[PDB]
Protein backbone atom coordinates (compact mmCIF):
# COMPACT_ATOMS: atom_id res chain seq x y z
CA UNK A 1 0.00 0.00 0.00
CA UNK A 2 2.62 2.49 1.10
CA UNK A 3 4.77 1.08 -1.59
CA UNK A 4 1.63 1.36 -4.22
CA UNK A 5 1.05 5.03 -2.75
CA UNK A 6 4.11 5.86 -5.00
CA UNK A 7 3.00 4.15 -8.06
CA UNK A 8 -0.73 5.59 -7.86
CA UNK A 9 1.02 9.08 -7.29
CA UNK A 10 2.45 8.31 -10.76
CA UNK A 11 -0.86 7.00 -11.73
CA UNK A 12 -2.12 10.19 -11.58
CA UNK A 13 0.53 11.92 -13.02
CA UNK A 14 -0.09 10.28 -15.90
CA UNK A 15 -3.89 10.78 -15.31
CA UNK A 16 -3.15 14.35 -15.07
CA UNK A 17 -2.29 15.18 -19.00
CA UNK A 18 -5.43 12.25 -19.53
CA UNK A 19 -7.47 13.87 -17.47
CA UNK A 20 -6.49 17.68 -18.55
CA UNK A 21 -6.98 16.64 -22.30
CA UNK A 22 -10.63 15.86 -21.19
CA UNK A 23 -10.96 18.96 -19.76
CA UNK A 24 -9.80 20.70 -22.58
CA UNK A 25 -12.53 18.44 -24.79
CA UNK A 26 -14.99 19.55 -22.01
CA UNK A 27 -14.05 23.54 -22.39
CA UNK A 28 -14.67 23.11 -25.77
CA UNK A 29 -17.81 21.00 -24.47
CA UNK A 30 -18.96 23.80 -22.28
CA UNK A 31 -18.46 26.46 -24.72
CA UNK A 32 -20.33 24.29 -27.05
CA UNK A 33 -22.96 26.05 -24.99
CA UNK A 34 -21.40 28.85 -23.52
CA UNK A 35 -23.92 31.62 -25.13
CA UNK A 36 -26.86 33.41 -23.96
CA UNK A 37 -27.56 37.41 -23.41
CA UNK A 38 -24.51 39.10 -23.64
CA UNK A 39 -26.17 42.35 -21.63
CA UNK A 40 -26.67 40.43 -18.73
CA UNK A 41 -23.33 37.99 -19.14
CA UNK A 42 -22.10 41.20 -19.15
CA UNK A 43 -23.76 41.43 -15.68
CA UNK A 44 -23.13 38.12 -14.00
CA UNK A 45 -19.45 38.14 -15.40
CA UNK A 46 -19.12 41.48 -14.27
CA UNK A 47 -21.40 40.75 -11.09
CA UNK A 48 -18.84 38.10 -10.55
CA UNK A 49 -16.07 40.83 -10.51
CA UNK A 50 -17.86 43.01 -7.65
CA UNK A 51 -18.78 40.31 -5.32
CA UNK A 52 -15.13 38.74 -5.56
CA UNK A 53 -13.80 42.44 -5.39
CA UNK A 54 -15.72 42.85 -2.04
CA UNK A 55 -14.63 39.27 -0.41
CA UNK A 56 -10.79 40.16 -1.47
CA UNK A 57 -10.83 43.62 0.07
CA UNK A 58 -12.30 42.22 3.15
CA UNK A 59 -9.92 39.78 3.21
CA UNK A 60 -6.48 42.84 3.15
CA UNK A 61 -8.78 45.17 5.37
CA UNK A 62 -9.57 42.61 8.34
CA UNK A 63 -7.22 43.35 11.28
CA UNK A 64 -6.44 40.57 13.03
CA UNK A 65 -5.04 39.53 16.42
CA UNK A 66 -1.60 37.68 16.73
CA UNK A 67 -3.41 34.25 16.95
CA UNK A 68 -6.25 34.91 14.33
CA UNK A 69 -3.29 36.44 11.79
CA UNK A 70 -1.39 32.86 11.93
CA UNK A 71 -4.26 30.73 11.81
CA UNK A 72 -5.38 32.91 8.48
CA UNK A 73 -1.71 32.64 7.48
CA UNK A 74 -1.43 28.71 8.12
CA UNK A 75 -5.10 28.34 6.08
CA UNK A 76 -3.85 30.62 3.26
CA UNK A 77 -0.13 28.58 2.87
CA UNK A 78 -2.06 25.34 3.17
CA UNK A 79 -4.29 25.91 0.18
CA UNK A 80 -1.27 27.63 -1.89
CA UNK A 81 0.37 24.16 -1.44
CA UNK A 82 -2.20 22.15 -2.92
CA UNK A 83 -3.02 24.63 -5.86
CA UNK A 84 0.76 24.33 -6.52
CA UNK A 85 0.70 20.83 -7.10
CA UNK A 86 -2.33 21.37 -10.02
CA UNK A 87 -1.10 21.05 -13.31
CA UNK A 88 -2.18 24.02 -15.72
CA UNK A 89 -2.54 27.47 -16.46
CA UNK A 90 -5.66 28.00 -14.03
CA UNK B 1 -8.96 60.52 38.51
CA UNK B 2 -8.63 57.61 40.12
CA UNK B 3 -7.08 58.12 43.80
CA UNK B 4 -10.19 59.69 45.92
CA UNK B 5 -7.03 60.85 48.00
CA UNK B 6 -3.51 63.00 47.06
CA UNK B 7 -1.31 60.31 49.15
CA UNK B 8 -2.39 57.31 47.91
CA UNK B 9 0.29 57.29 44.94
CA UNK B 10 3.09 57.67 47.35
CA UNK B 11 4.67 55.87 50.14
CA UNK B 12 8.00 56.79 52.26
CA UNK B 13 9.54 53.80 54.78
CA UNK B 14 12.28 51.18 55.16
CA UNK B 15 9.80 48.97 53.21
CA UNK B 16 7.41 50.78 50.97
CA UNK B 17 4.05 49.84 51.10
CA UNK B 18 2.23 48.70 47.60
CA UNK B 19 0.76 51.22 45.54
CA UNK B 20 -2.57 49.65 44.81
CA UNK B 21 -5.05 52.00 42.45
CA UNK B 22 -8.82 50.88 42.40
CA UNK B 23 -10.84 51.09 39.26
CA UNK B 24 -14.29 50.47 37.54
CA UNK B 25 -14.77 49.37 33.63
CA UNK B 26 -17.99 49.35 31.87
CA UNK B 27 -18.63 45.78 30.54
CA UNK B 28 -17.78 46.70 27.43
CA UNK B 29 -14.19 46.00 26.29
CA UNK B 30 -14.85 42.48 24.54
CA UNK B 31 -12.19 40.58 24.22
CA UNK B 32 -11.17 38.35 20.72
CA UNK B 33 -9.64 41.45 19.45
CA UNK B 34 -6.53 42.36 22.10
CA UNK B 35 -5.87 45.73 20.92
CA UNK B 36 -4.04 46.46 23.85
CA UNK B 37 -4.15 48.62 26.62
CA UNK B 38 -0.80 50.83 27.36
CA UNK B 39 -1.26 51.70 30.59
CA UNK B 40 1.64 54.39 30.73
CA UNK B 41 3.96 54.39 34.51
CA UNK B 42 5.98 57.55 34.53
CA UNK B 43 7.31 56.48 38.15
CA UNK B 44 10.35 58.13 40.32
CA UNK B 45 11.97 56.81 43.03
CA UNK B 46 14.99 56.64 45.55
CA UNK B 47 17.74 54.99 43.52
CA UNK B 48 19.01 52.39 45.57
CA UNK B 49 23.33 53.18 45.92
CA UNK B 50 24.49 50.09 44.41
Amino acid sequence: GLQNIRGRYHQWMNELPERVSHKTQHLDEKKELGHLSAGARRLILGIIVTFSLILALICVTQPFNPLAQFIFLMLLWGVALIVRRMPGRF
Amino acid sequence: ELKTYEEQLQSSGLEPAAINVSLNLPPDLYLMRSTGIDMDINYRYTMPPV
